RNA sequence: UCGCCUCCUAAAAGGUAACGGAGGCGCCCAAAGGUCCCCUCAGGCGGGACGGAAAUCCGCCGGAGAGCGCAAGGGUAGAAG
RNA sequence: CGCGGGGUGGAGCAGCCUGGUAGCUCGUCGGGCUCAUAACCCGAAGGUCGUCGGUUCAAAUCCGGCCCCCGCAACCA
RNA sequence: GGCGACACACGUGCUACAAUGCCCACUACAAAGCGAUGCCACCCGGCAACGGGGAGCUAAUCGCAAAAAGGUGGGCCCAGUUCGGAUUGGGGUCUGCAACCCGACCCCAUGAAGCCGGAAUCGCUAGUAAUCGCGGAUCAGCCAUGCCGCGGUGAAUACG
């Protein structure tokens, strides 16, 4: 009787990936995530 | 507040990029505080000066569009 | 509500490899994540009409489970409220619930946590099962940031089957957890 | 007024032009 | 007439009401009306049920506004909690971060007059 | 000091003295009571954002050292909690 | 017991019948006037107006009702 | 590196608190001064500081450079506001080897205190006071609200 509801969501990352899961609020605007690693920079 | 270049000294990379060609240590004294922060040099320790002594200021991946000075306070009691 | 990436990705990927990894035989001996208790507590409820039921409710949108009205045993003279009735907060996570929250906790709130550099290389040591220490909170793919009256840390305790470390390690190690190594 | 780097008089006070004082 | 955050201008020329919104300045706004061919004069109390949202559309959906900007700011503030940028301190330290004069002024960043004064002279 | 409750004294039944040795009471609680349904500690050692040396957590080992309004004492989780 | 009367900055006392201000000082802090000091001179920290219930647009104040003080006259199986 | 510090303090001033006002547009009227690796008309690119090209000017002869407060029209209707712009985020320009400590601008966004100022205190006897714009010296640039000059509009009152 007192919960966060839930529904199928389609999350849009910031580089490409689009994980299609559930939770709360159908549209999610993510910055980064997996498919974003190990993005190194070399080292002197 | 440049537009064409990055004022960062040369007596630094002629030291930072040689040390670059290998992956060595980090004790790197220097007075060139007046200089941008070299991309990649993130992971290296620069002994910035402040009229007093060199400074074990490391270097992160988030301090590039910032001259070495921004991390080497001058006056005491801040 | 009968399927995620993990829960699935755990079976078709985590089950076979693990098994073949250490050398178990039947499907149970193989270690498995069981549940995830996660509590905030706060302990920031004292004088001047200090409610904070939103504090909870707001955690409810991040988990899916409306937290527990915790209290504290003794009495802390050396600092505020005493003999039960104050505040401690907590929401235990069990399968599906746990899988979901767990899922995006291995996809979003990994870097969003300020800087980052990788999870501690040893926070379950000896006694199987892993606990994590939280500072932030809005790094969550929800809980807007222009609605945070305050920022409170929390505790995610992720308990398992793996009776050793090498095991509980592996489990997560091979699943989606990144370690500072 | 005389300061608001955003109006006629201001650019003036601050002896300069821009999009709030057309250099003609 | 909500639009961005729980904000609602009303009773006055549209091209000004807009400023009210967090993230909207004099420029932007009056651009909001030209872009969507909407008329400035016309109040807020006289805008077709269409023009209304029709506006909010372009609006809300381009330059992040009130809210998603609010502490979107602290992002690059707190972000300065790094190894410590001079500009870090100042916020970190509650003072002027634009190479200013503290010695005397700076009362917007310091709480107004925190007196606590002393100094003795010479008696007889 | 003067009525009252607890312990020792008090010599294994009871009681038993001193201007003996050492503490309390002159209240409380409409739930802190009837009852029926549920539940389990203290600590120790790991593991944990604020975190003492015990907050609230997680994992083991731990039957009672916790609690029970209050003095001590009897008693008690197979519940009085 | 009843008639009164009384509590409001750290102590002092006005605001008490009028509703509409939370003040007057002592004392700490600054800052004023001199040639400097003294002395006068200003502005501030600071009070649930004891308590709670209340009518009002609003309460220290008029209403309530009680804790609490002090005067008296009386009560004490 | 510091003279730029900063719990504070006083002195000199800048911007204001607004309708005798502010904003945008248009449209008039100066005087004084300074200009060669100087001042840059004028086209072009950016809502812009500015950049490219480029004519003139040894300057009464070419330019800074147009004056603002007026006037005229339109916008605001008494609100912490279209007042006031402090502080803060961002994106940028020129300079200069170099602008973190330490520049000035421009641009987007935040829009702070202030609704007229305690005791006290200062200036001024008329082209003055008040309020409005313009110059130059020092200068690579600039922290110029200063300093030295200029010109525009133009009061009040003095019994004693």
């Amino acid at each position: 009787g007192i919960h966060p509801k839930l529904v199928p969501a389609r999350i849009i990352c910031g580089c490409g990936n689009v994980i299609e899961t559930y939770s709360t609020k159908p549209e999610i605007y993510v910055e980064v995530c997996s498919k974003c690693h190990p993005f190194y920079t070399g080292q002197q | 507040s440049l537009k064409k270049g990055v004022f960062v000294d040369d007596h630094l990379l002629e030291k930072v990029l040689e040390l670059n060609a290998k992956g060595e240590k980090r004790l790197i004294k220097t007075w060139s505080r007046r200089s941008t922060i070299v991309p990649e040099m993130v992971g290296h320790t620069i002994a910035v000066y402040n009229g007093k002594q060199h400074v074990p200021v490391y270097i992160t991946e988030n301090m590039v569009g910032h001259k070495l000075g921004e991390f080497a306070p001058t006056r005491t009691y801040r | 509500p009968l399927d995620v990436a993990l829960k699935r990705k755990y079976y078709e990927e985590v089950r076979p490899e693990l098994i073949r990894r250490f050398g178990y035989q039947n499907v149970w001996e193989v270690p498995r994540l069981e549940k995830v208790v996660i509590n905030q507590g706060l302990g920031e409820a004292k004088e001047d009409a200090r409610i904070l039921e939103k504090a909870a409710q707001e955690l409810a949108l991040i988990t899916g489970q409306k937290p527990a009205v915790t209290r504290a045993k003794k009495s802390i003279s050396n600092f505020k409220l005493r003999k039960g009735m104050p505040i401690g907060l907590r929401v235990t996570l069990r399968r599906d619930r746990m899988w979901i929250f767990l899922e995006k906790l291995l996809n979003v709130a990994l870097p969003r946590i300020r800087d980052f550099r990788g999870l501690n290389p040893n926070s379950f040591d000896g006694r199987g099962n892993y606990n994590l220490g939280l500072r932030e909170q809005l790094i969550f793919p929800e809980i807007t940031y222009d609605m945070v009256d305050a920022l409170r840390g929390m505790d995610i305790a992720v308990v398992t089957t793996a009776e050793t470390d090498e095991e509980a390690r592996a489990l997560l190690e091979l699943l989606g957890f990144p370690f500072r190594k | 007024g005389k300061g608001d780097r955003r109006t006629r008089r201001g650019k003036i006070w601050r002896g300069t032009y821009g999009k709030y004082r057309p250099r003609k | 007439a909500r639009i961005a955050g729980v904000e609602i201008p009303r009773n006055k020329r549209v091209d000004v009401a807009l400023t009210y919104i967090y993230g909207i300045g004099k420029a932007r706004a009056k651009e909001a009306l030209e872009k969507t061919g909407i008329n400035p004069a016309t109040r807020v109390k006289d805008l077709t049920e269409a023009e209304v949202v029709r506006l909010r559309e372009y609006v809300e959906n381009t330059w992040k506004l009130e809210g998603e900007l609010r502490a979107e700011v602290a992002a690059n503030i707190k972000r300065l909690m790094d190894i410590g940028c001079y500009r870090g301190l100042r916020h970190r330290r509650g003072l002027p971060v634009r190479g200013q004069r503290t010695r005397t002024n700076a009362r917007t960043r310091k709480g107004p007059r925190k007196t606590v004064a002393g100094k003795k002279k010479a008696p007889r």
